[PDB]
């Protein structure tokens, strides 16, 4: 649940930039340059970006 | 730590930060030359900065040691986040001090309504991104097995518990893995994972440490 861009996440949804869907569960890690997304999008559990997104 | 405030200087001695190029997970000093965290922290190369207290400026305390060996629990699950322990031998003895000492191993496992210490310098803000220079700290209670697993149904084993506020607003968060959460003295967690952070009835799960001991124990006795 949070505000995002033209929408608003409600429940059970994540941002994304602009958009409501996704999920973010994550192991709590630093990630240098955030966590792993490629080809849905938003992130991955555990898994850091070791090049960014 | 979202929602906490500020340790007093070296009031969290047993308290380290794991770093390669920077911190990237907190940790536990359990005796001179051991360190405890999580397995999901695990990297070839490990330095251990200890007697910390503002990661961002050398204080004239602290002492770099790199690790010597890593080991990680061998039924450590990466999906499920199962048996979340590492444990790191440093390659040179720490000098205990004031700013400089071990946590206490469990002697049992707490029980629900425990309040517990969770200190690190991970993430302070739950809806956006802001890391602190100053160790942060959060008193907090061990939730029951019941109100842990309605929380994250399918998710949690016997090898963790919740530790937090169903009611959210205070809880760890990215950069505190690996870090301690004491209670009477004695280590009872390890920052692990959860959704999000200080999320409503999303409380933060930690690994149930008081179930490693024989095994802690054993692989210091061999290494
Ligand atoms: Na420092």
């Amino acid at each position: 649940t949070t505000p995002c861009g033209p929408v608003t996440c409600s429940g059970a949804q994540m941002c994304e930039v602009d958009k409501c869907v996704c999920s973010d569960l994550h192991c709590k890690v630093k990630c240098e340059h955030g966590f792993k997304k490629d080809d849905n999008g938003c992130e991955y559990a555990c898994i850091c970006a070791d090049a960014p997104q | 730590i979202v929602g906490g405030y500020t340790c007093a200087a070296n009031s969290i001695p047993y308290q380290v930060s794991l770093n390669s190029g920077s911190h990237f997970c907190g940790g536990s000093l359990i005796n001179s030359q051991w360190v405890v965290s999580a397995a999901h922290c695990y990297k070839s190369r490990i330095q251990v900065r200890l007697g910390e207290h503002n990661i961002d400026v050398l204080e004239g305390n602290e002492q770099f040691i790199n690790a010597a060996k890593i080991i990680t629990h061998p039924n450590f699950n990466g999906n499920t986040l199962d048996n979340d322990i590492m444990l790191i031998k440093l390659s040179s003895p720490a000098t205990l001090n004031s700013r400089v000492a071990t946590v206490s191993l469990p002697r049992s496992c707490a029980a629900a309504g425990t309040e517990c210490l969770i200190s690190g310098w991970g993430n302070t803000k739950s809806s956006g991104s802001s890391y602190p220079s100053l160790l942060q700290c959060l008193k907090a209670p061990v939730l029951s097995d019941s109100s842990c697993k309605s929380s994250y149904p399918g998710q949690i084993t016997g090898n963790m518990i919740c530790v937090g506020f169903l009611e959210g607003g205070k809880d760890s968060c990215q950069g505190d893995s690996g870090g301690p959460v004491v209670c009477n003295g004695q280590l009872q967690g390890i920052v692990s994972w959860g959704y999000g952070c200080a999320q409503k009835n999303k409380p933060g799960v930690y690994t149930k440490v008081c179930n490693y001991v024989n095994w802690i124990q054993q692989t210091i006795a061999a290494n």
